[PDB]
């Protein structure tokens, strides 16, 4: 009758212990402040209006990217068989994105890119003309 | 899964940016049933390849159904030579 | 008052209201606060009114 | 023989293999069979894997770690650990009248709705796996609790690992 | 015991006592009514066979059928008016038509090619169709109903039904427009066609071979579905979906439920089979995402 308790994993490093302890505190600070911002200014509009879906926007992708926005958007448009268009001047300080997902549709990839672009750039999709259009902000 | 492991061990030898996985099948019931079938097949295969350590930045998956045959002899079922999955890429530098 | 659909068949539709009052609607009939129904869609869960608004499924 | 993914949900004819390697003695094959289909060796095999069994009164409980029986942060079931699941079906085959409750638990990291939804998904997956192996739908119920009633302390690493679990309770009558 | 030759169909009026059950046999047509008048029966038939047309009454039951044997008769037309009806049985290859009926509960027993029309509001708890007969009931409002079919009926019912159980063993076809039920158990065996739509809290489905369940437009909260060889299912789960397909059988869903769990055994398959072109399709979450 040997006694045992169920989770028996691989051994752990105390560096990873300390890193995990810092990360948990960062995480609930982020959660509390996000709750406050949602309460203070409730959003009203959604980018499904600017990026609707279509047929052959339902091919799927998994992505690991850590660079500027324009080349990645060009790769997605080329995989979706759409034309690619740029409006405005690119800024001198580049617009950097970071996406790490698994198995989602190309429309949601563009919507996540659109959310991370923020105040610097925007994504529009015209399905009747089959055009993906990225436009830069009139800042600087 | 031994064959998929062998293919993953082949894919780790190169350096690359994007991989495309596309699945094609043969005509059974309607257009929709095999479009759904090929999409499901490509989703599962690309997931196991991503689970193993292929160092790609993008994997695209699509399923074309039975739209693009490579052979006019269509007498088999799944035994037919034109029900297949194709993995294509470009070697980078 | 806001109206939602409940179950959709080609030809007939079953709607539930904000107050829990059921209704059965044809292709073209009288609905108050929405107007005239001109299209019943079955593959899509949408019905169109003459006032320019669409009734869909609940979330 | 045996098909490794769940044997196409068929009961595996396990005893004939032992009595074929021992007739290839018949009495020794019957003694080896009647030892390994007994309840205590099955309980020891779940003890050999990472599954805990507790019996107190006429209530019985199985404790299952999600760390080894699910893939990471998903409701998908980990297919390398199929011997444990087959042994769970074999042990649960001994009580064909009782009702079953399966409950899911997570730790304290994350948001509340996220914890509740993940618990509900994992409990349904394990209930569906139980239902697909022959158990009737009127005998089962699944519930997902969040970080509701923990069994260890969430401020330390190993106790927090011990808190993420699936509970299976069943009665006798 | 006489045949029907040499006599044409004439008009007859006869008076009948109170009755709350009708049993009809023979090759004929019957029209029903309901009024606050006296009980009566209308017989269009041959004056020679108006005697063979038997209208007997035993303990509030009316027996409108053949009397003094059946060698041969071709045409019998019966119209009827009364106040209460609680059981109707018909056998023997004919036509029954009626409307504007009101009841608390009554029981149908239709057999052997009875072409039947009902156009009232009938709240019935049991129904039986025996073989090879189409049925078209327009308007049923019952709080309970149990249907079992054994031959080859072609039935379609309209209204509002709180159905509880269903067992099918033949080449029966059935369709219902609206059901607002609480728990369904379906067992289908040989080659049956079922077409439902409505709201169901809990669904259990068993298909054995060559059976088709057209459960699209039936929005269920919990679904448990098991399919065996060469059977077809259409599922519309909303909250929780649990499915198993064993060998060369197919399950197709049409909605994305909040929790999904599917299993495959030999050659069975569960496929998505949605649109891909709707403007507001929703994708998988962390919590839906299972890989077939």
């Amino acid at each position: 009758m040997k006694f045992k308790k169920p989770p028996i994993n691989n051994p752990s490093d105390d560096a990873t212990i300390k890193l995990a302890e810092a990360a948990v505190s960062v995480s609930d600070s982020m959660l509390e402040m996000a709750k406050v911002e949602k309460v203070i200014t409730p959003p009203s509009k959604d980018n499904t209006l600017t990026i609707p879906n279509a047929y052959n926007l339902q091919a799927r992708a998994s992505v690991d990217w850590s660079g500027p926005i324009e080349e990645l958007t060009a790769r997605i448009a080329k995989a979706a068989h759409f034309r690619f268009r740029v409006l405005g001047k690119s800024p001198s300080v580049p617009v950097l994105i970071s996406i790490s997902t698994k198995d989602e549709s190309l429309a949601e990839i563009l919507r996540d890119i659109d959310y991370q672009a923020g105040k610097k750039a925007s994504i529009h999709v015209y399905p009747n003309s089959q055009v993906v259009e990225l436009r830069y902000a009139k800042i600087y | 899964y031994s064959l998929l492991n062998e293919i993953a061990a082949f894919l780790k030898q190169f350096r690359k940016i994007a991989i495309t996985v596309t699945s094609y099948s043969s005509k059974y019931v309607s257009v929709k049933r095999e479009r759904a079938l090929t999409l499901a097949r490509s989703r599962v295969v690309s997931e196991y390849l991503w689970s193993q350590g292929v160092d790609s930045r993008i994997i695209f998956t699509q399923g074309l159904g039975s739209d693009k045959p490579i052979t006019s002899y269509t007498l088999g079922g799944d035994r037919s030579p034109n029900a297949r999955v194709e993995i294509t890429f470009r070697r980078a530098v | 008052i806001i109206y939602y659909i409940q179950a959709v068949i080609p030809g007939r539709a079953w709607l539930i209201g904000s107050n829990g009052s059921t209704l059965t609607v044809r292709e073209g009939s009288k609905i108050p606060g929405y107007g005239m129904v001109k299209l019943i869609d079955s593959l899509q869960g949408r019905i169109l009114t003459s006032s320019g608004q669409v009734i869909k499924f609940s979330q | 023989c045996f098909h490794p993914p769940y044997n196409n949900f068929q009961p595996d004819r396990r005893a004939v293999k032992r009595v074929g390697v021992d007739t290839g003695g018949g009495t020794v094959g019957l003694v080896a069979s009647i030892y390994r289909d007994s309840k205590r060796k099955i309980i020891r095999d779940l003890q050999k894997q990472d599954i805990q069994y507790v019996e107190y009164g006429d209530t019985r409980t199985l404790i299952i770690p999600t760390d080894k029986y699910f893939m990471f942060s998903s409701p998908r079931l980990n297919e390398i650990c199929y011997p444990g699941l087959n042994n769970v079906i074999r042990l649960l085959n001994f009580y064909p009248q009782s009702t079953i409750y399966v409950a899911g638990f997570t730790d304290n990291v994350g948001s509340r709705s996220h914890k509740r939804k993940l618990s509900q998904a994992q409990a349904e997956t394990m209930m569906t796996f139980l239902w697909a192996n022959g158990i009737a739908a009127k005998r089962l119920k699944a519930e997902g609790y969040g970080d509701k009633n923990a069994i260890s302390d969430n401020a330390i690493i190993h106790g927090s690992a011990q808190n993420r679990r699936i509970e299976i309770q069943w009665f006798t009558s | 015991e006489v045949k029907k030759q040499g006599t044409s169909s004439t008009r007859q009026f006869r008076q009948v006592s109170s009755f709350n059950q009708i049993v009809v046999q023979g090759r004929l047509n019957v029209n029903l009514h309901t009024g606050y008048n006296k009980p009566e029966v209308m017989l269009r038939g041959d004056p020679r066979d108006l005697v063979q047309v038997r209208t007997i009454v035993k303990q509030n039951t009316l027996y409108v059928s053949l009397g003094q044997g059946y060698p041969d008769y071709g045409a019998v037309t019966v119209d009827i008016k009364t106040k209460f009806l609680n059981r109707f049985r018909y056998e023997g290859a004919g036509v029954v038509t009626g409307n504007n009926l009101r009841t608390s509960y009554l029981d149908l027993y239709l057999a052997n090619e009875g072409t039947t029309r009902l156009a009232g509001n009938i709240g019935l708890q049991k129904l039986e169709a025996v073989g090879n007969g189409v049925t078209q009931i327009n308007g049923v409002s019952s709080r309970n109903l149990q249907i079992v079919l054994k031959g080859d009926p072609k039935v379609l019912i309209s209204g509002f039904v709180n159905l509880r159980q269903l067992d099918m063993y033949g080449k029966g076809t059935l369709s219902l427009y609206w059901i607002k039920s609480d728990t369904l158990t379906i067992r289908a065996k040989k080659a049956a066609k079922i077409q439902l739509a409505g709201i169901v809290n809990r669904l259990d489905v068993e298909l054995w071979d060559f059976a088709q369940f057209k459960g699209k437009y039936l929005r269920a909260q919990r679904s448990f579905v098991k399919t065996h060889d060469k059977s077809v299912a259409e599922i519309s789960a909303v909250n929780h979906q649990s499915s198993l397909a064993t060998d060369a059988s197919d399950i197709y869903y049409y909605n994305l439920s909040k929790t999904r769990a599917d299993f495959m055994a030999f050659n069975g398959s569960v496929l998505d089979m949605r649109e891909w072109g709707q403007s507001d399709l929703k994708d998988f979450d962390r919590y839906n995402k299972q890989f077939p």
